[PDB]
């Protein structure tokens, strides 16, 4: 019980700081808000 | 692109405007919208500015223009008028009041509009100032002159 | 920026000033302040050079020009008036006391101010000198006429 209770706590704290970090990664583009030239990246606008 | 004032308690807090788009609206302050009928809508943020994203409606279509950051030390107009300066900001003289003056954008004398203030009002006689704008490879130039003035 | 004198127990010892920020602080020979209200603060160093930065107020913002490299044989004013000559320094004539005249700037007719005086007075009729400068690369040129005459 002790175990499954710890572990389960430690996945979900690492799963938060993820979305953290994603969401920080998302961040940069706002850029792009400008309307102008592409930079090879994962997201598209052809 | 009319200069849309945020009416902070009856202010004008931003005077702002959508440049093509996507409209100058700053999350640095405050304001109740000039053209709340258009803004009615939400926006997107900035944290490194302070603002927000437009990108305003289709039928906002033929908004403003988005002169690129080719520019000299050249008279770019605002509420305050024009002033032409480059290394440094452009050259308006100390005498101008900044805070509150926020949402001028850089209205260059060939109808280019390319940059709008950030504030850093002055030190010595002139006014170069902190400003936003498109950078040398036309990134989202955030311009922070060292020491700014709140608007 | 005005050649504020360097008082050397009454004399001028340096007429310096600061070319936009940094002062020409001269630890060359001497003098108490011209503008000691200004000149209230402490200074840097210079070894190459003997002499310190000024790095001036934001209230002293808007102090002097400081032209670059650029500069072919041509008549730059100083305290002695202007001379023109490149490859060797600029073309006075043997006659002007460089001793004392530590000060001078290349005061370069086009409102030009790049280099300033070092030393080197002259042999023949002529008076090429010793200076201090942008380098080719724009570094700091102490220019070092060889058998210098003391500023």
């Amino acid at each position: 019980c002790t175990c499954v209770a710890i572990i389960m706590v430690s996945c979900v704290t690492s799963v938060w700081l993820l979305c953290r970090t994603r969401n920080l990664c998302i961040t940069p583009y706002k850029l792009a808000p400008n309307a102008q030239v592409p930079i090879l990246l994962a997201l598209l606008c052809c | 692109d009319k200069t849309f004032p945020i009416m902070l308690n009856g202010q004008v807090n931003g005077y702002a405007c959508v440049v093509g788009g996507r409209v100058f609206k700053p999350l640095h302050v405050e304001g109740r919208i000039d053209n709340e009928q258009l803004a009615a809508i939400k926006l997107k943020k900035a944290s490194i500015y302070d603002l927000e994203y437009g990108d305003v409606p289709q039928c906002m279509k033929s908004d403003t223009l988005q002169y690129t950051s080719d520019k000299p030390p050249g008279f770019y107009n605002w509420h305050h008028g024009a002033v032409q300066y480059e290394n440094n900001r452009f050259t308006v003289p100390r005498g101008v009041g900044g805070k509150g003056d926020s949402g001028r954008p850089i209205l260059d004398n060939k109808g280019r509009v390319v940059a709008i203030v950030l504030g850093g009002v002055n030190e010595g006689s002139r006014t170069a100032l902190s400003v936003v704008t498109w950078n040398q490879k036309g990134v989202t130039v955030k311009d922070t002159p060292e020491g700014s003035e709140p608007w």
